This record gives structure tokens, sequence and C-alpha cells, in this order.
């Protein structure tokens, strides 16, 4: 999710 | 963008019968084709999603065309619950154009 | 397991605006669904496609009824509404909630339709 | 400071058609000499790890990259999400294809899977030239840093 953020 | 479909059509059991529908040239030109069911009274129901592919459950006597700017629905083997609308389907920009409705008849 | 139901009045007159509304139960409006819209259908006539809706509140409507047709969405209670203006007599139809599920399919699920006297 | 980009689905269907890679990611950053549109083969590259088989490009400025990793992914019954080496943690079911969403998970965001049917891919990446390979469903999903791709194949005939 972090990255994806 | 109406696809001018007929208005009704007619056939007989283990026939077949070839219903069309005419584009624009600019939206059922490209766009993908779509032909559904509807039994009267009650909602409709996808029977062929793309132009040829056809869904999980569906007889494979129901065949997708699309020629130009015409689409062509061929049912082979014609039954008794055959009977039913059929409506095509399709994008134009943005904006979903669905067929006149053709009422089978045997 | 996607499931469409609709809560619209079955009486209307030309004097007041139609509000239609549409509640989606065994799954959730999110940004993993395509789209919902409402096509209407009068009696014995073709299918007509109102309007287009997805979850972010984007909307695209038919130039015929952009003008008279609103349509929001409330993600809260999963469901989605539909106001149609300056109601006449040839909207008497039975209106239905459509969507979009399988990536392919396009329009696949189909609410059951409700029935609106003008 | 380094960033990661996931390249445009053109330059995806470019690197999959040909194994070459177009610089100049779209606002640009152009990777050095300041020209662009220059078809780009990828590399064998050097061995990271035991799985991987990276495949990169390169081998006040701004250094552009254009690496295809082939990993290895898994997935658990019910097969709901599927997990990659490198984290990339995904809420799609590796058996879905584009019509069982009522029988299979998809909670990803909607507006970036593509699965295309027939699709044509290079054997082999580092190879300059390749035969191409016809796959039946190739699924496609973008991410904010990469695009993701896996073969789908019906649940039934590979899970016992
Ligand atoms: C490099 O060349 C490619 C291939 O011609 C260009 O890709 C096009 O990009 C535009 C803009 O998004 C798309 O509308 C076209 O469809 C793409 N081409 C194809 C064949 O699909 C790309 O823009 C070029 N990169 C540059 C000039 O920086
Ligand atoms: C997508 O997957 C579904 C199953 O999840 C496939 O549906 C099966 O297709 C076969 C092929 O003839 C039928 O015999 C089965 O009855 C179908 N259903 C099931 C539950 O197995 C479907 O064909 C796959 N592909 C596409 C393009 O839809
Ligand atoms: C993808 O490739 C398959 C395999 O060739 C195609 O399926 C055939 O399509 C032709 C032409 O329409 C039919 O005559 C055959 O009956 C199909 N089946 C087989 C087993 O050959 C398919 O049409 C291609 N395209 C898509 C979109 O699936
Ligand atoms: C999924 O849809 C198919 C359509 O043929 C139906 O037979 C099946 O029961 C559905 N499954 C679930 C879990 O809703
Ligand atoms: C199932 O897998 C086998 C072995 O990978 C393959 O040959 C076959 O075509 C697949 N499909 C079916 C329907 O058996």
């Amino acid at each position: 999710s972090y990255k994806q953020r | 963008s109406v696809l001018t479909q007929p208005p009704s059509a007619s056939g007989t059991p283990g026939q077949r019968v070839t219903i069309s529908c005419s584009g624009s040239s600019s939206n059922i030109e490209t766009n993908y084709v779509s032909w559904y069911q509807q039994f009267p009274g009650t909602a409709p129901k996808l029977l062929i999603y793309r132009n040829n592919q056809r869904p999980s459950g569906v007889p494979d006597r129901f065949s997708g065309s699309k020629s130009g700017t015409s689409a062509s629905l061929a049912i082979s083997g014609l039954r008794s619950e055959d009977e039913a609308e059929y409506y095509c389907g399709t994008w134009d920009d943005n904006s979903w154009v669905f067929g006149g409705g053709t009422k089978l008849t045997v | 397991q996607l499931q469409l139901q609709e809560s619209g009045p079955g009486l209307v007159k030309p004097s007041e605006t139609l509000s239609l509304t549409c509640t989606v139960s065994g799954a959730s409006i999110d940004r993993s669904t395509y789209y919902w819209g409402w096509i209407r259908q009068p009696p014995g006539k073709g299918l007509e496609w109102i309007a287009n809706i997805y979850y972010n509140g984007r909307a695209v409507y038919s130039p015929s009824l952009k003008s008279r047709v609103t349509i929001s969405v409330d993600t809260s209670k999963n469901q989605f509404s539909l106001k149609v203006r300056s109601l006449t007599a040839a909207d008497t139809a039975v209106y239905y909630c459509a969507t979009r599920w399988n990536y392919f399919f396009d329009f696949d699920y189909w609410g059951r339709g409700t029935l609106v006297t003008v | 400071n380094t960033e990661y980009v996931a390249p445009p689905m053109w330059e995806i269907h470019h690197i999959n058609s040909h194994s070459q890679c177009y610089s100049s990611y779209s606002f640009v950053a152009y990777h050095r000499d300041s020209y662009e549109n220059k078809t780009m083969q990828l590399m064998p590259d050097d061995y990271s790890n035991t799985h991987s088989t990276r495949y990169v490009t390169v081998k006040e400025t701004s250094n552009l990259n254009c690496m295809v990793t082939i990993t290895t992914a898994r997935s658990k019954y019910p097969y709901h999400f599927f997990a990659t080496s490198t984290g990339d943690v995904v809420d799609i079911s590796p058996f879905y294809n584009g019509t069982n969403r009522n029988a299979s998970y998809f909670g990803e965001n909607a507006d970036k899977f593509f699965i295309f049917p027939n699709y044509t891919i290079v054997s082999d990446f580092g190879r300059p030239n390749s035969a191409l390979e016809t796959h039946r469903l190739v699924a496609f999903l973008e991410r904010a840093d990469s695009v993701i791709s896996w073969d789908i194949q019906d649940e039934k005939n590979v899970t016992c």
C-alpha cells in the first residue's frame, strides 16, 4: 500500500 | 445514433434466423457490439458480449458477426423457447446506444 | 454474487420530478467496480440508456436526456439515485438499474426494474 | 534522488512485441542527449536473485532505465490474491479471466486492469530477435510504480 500510494 | 434495427423477424423450428443492425459507421464500426436477449415481462440478459465470443452457458446455436458497419446475429436450430426480443448495443463516444428491438416469432 | 434492487415510487405526476434509487447487495460500490447506470424501457418499445455513474462520482449522460437527468451515488449506503425533471406522458416506462461487473461482458447485471406511470 | 514510474501501456505493448523500450517517459525526463523515440534493446543483465530474471536497458541530470522482471508469484486456496517475491500483493484471483467474477475474486483498481486475448509475447527479452509466442489470455494491471502481467489459466486444470 505504501508503494502503490 | 439509432441502429435502425428491424421491428421483428420470423422463422420456423429447425431453421436459421439472421438479425441485422445497421450502424452509423462511427459507433458500431469500431466499438464492440453486443447482443442482448429479453423475454417479455422481465429484465433483459446478456447473450453475446463481444462481437464474436460467447458467454458462459449460452448455447452454441447463437453466433455473432460484425462486417463493416453492419452486425449480424445468427440463430441455428430455432426452438420454441427462442422467442424473445433481441437488442443490439454499442458505445458511441461515451454514449451507449441500444438497438431498436427485434421480436422473434416462430 | 451481485444483487440490484429498486425502491422507486409506483405513481408519479408531471408536476413533480421522479426520483429512483438502486440499492446493491452482495457487493459494494468501490474502486473495484466499473460503472452503474439507468436504462429505461417504454412498454413495448426499445431500451433507452439514460446515464452511467462511476464510483468516484463521475457521471456521463445521454445527449437527448442530459438536461433533464441528474444522478448521484451514496457509497455509505451502497446506493445510487437518479432524478428526472419535467416529466411527460412518454416517460411512463419500466426503469432498470444496470451495471458492469465482469471485465468483458459490459452491461451484464440488470436489477429488477420498477414501473413508473406518469 | 531516484523515482519509479510505470511504463505507459503503449510502451508495454512495444516491449512485448519487439523487446524494445522507448525513452522519455512523459513533463518529460530524457535519459541522455535530450533525444527520444529510440528502440533500445533489453540486455540479459546480471543475476541478482534465484527467482528474478531481470532484463534491463541501461545495464542535475536524469538517468532513465527500463526493466522487465520475470518474477515468481504464489497463491493459496481459494485463490483470491497473489503475492510476488518482491512484495506486490495483488487482490486479483490468478484464475480470474474476464467473465468469472462471480466465481473468483477481483478487488484491485477496476480502471487499471486490462486483459488481452491471444496476446503475442517475445519468447526471450534478452535476445534482440525471438519467436513470438501466442497466449490465450494475458492480464495486465497498472500500479503506481510498475505494471504486472500474468497469463490466465483455468482453475480446475492446474490446481488439485
Ligand atoms: C515514441 O514512439 C512511440 C511509437 O510511435 C510513440 O507512442 C505513441 O504515443 C502517442 C501519445 O500517447 C499515442 O497516441 C500513440 O498511439 C503511440 N503510438 C502507438 C503506435 O501506439 C511515443 O509517443 C514516442 N515517444 C515520444 C515521442 O516521446
Ligand atoms: C473463464 O473461466 C470460466 C470458469 O471460471 C470458464 O467457464 C467455463 O467454460 C468451460 C468451457 O467450455 C465450460 O465447459 C464450463 O461450464 C464453464 N464454467 C465453469 C464453472 O467451469 C470460461 O470459459 C473462462 N473463459 C472465458 C473467456 O470466459
Ligand atoms: C483466439 O484464438 C482462438 C484459437 O484459434 C480463436 O478461436 C477460434 O476462432 C476461429 C475464428 O473465429 C473459429 O473458427 C474457431 O472455431 C475458434 N476455435 C478454435 C479452437 O480454433 C479465437 O477466435 C481467437 N480470438 C479470440 C478473441 O478469442
Ligand atoms: C455465478 O454465476 C453463474 C452463472 O451461470 C451461476 O450459475 C452461479 O451459481 C453463480 N455463482 C455464485 C457463487 O453466485
Ligand atoms: C490442462 O493442462 C494440460 C497440461 O498443462 C494441458 O495440456 C491442457 O491443454 C490443459 N487444458 C485442458 C482442458 O486439459
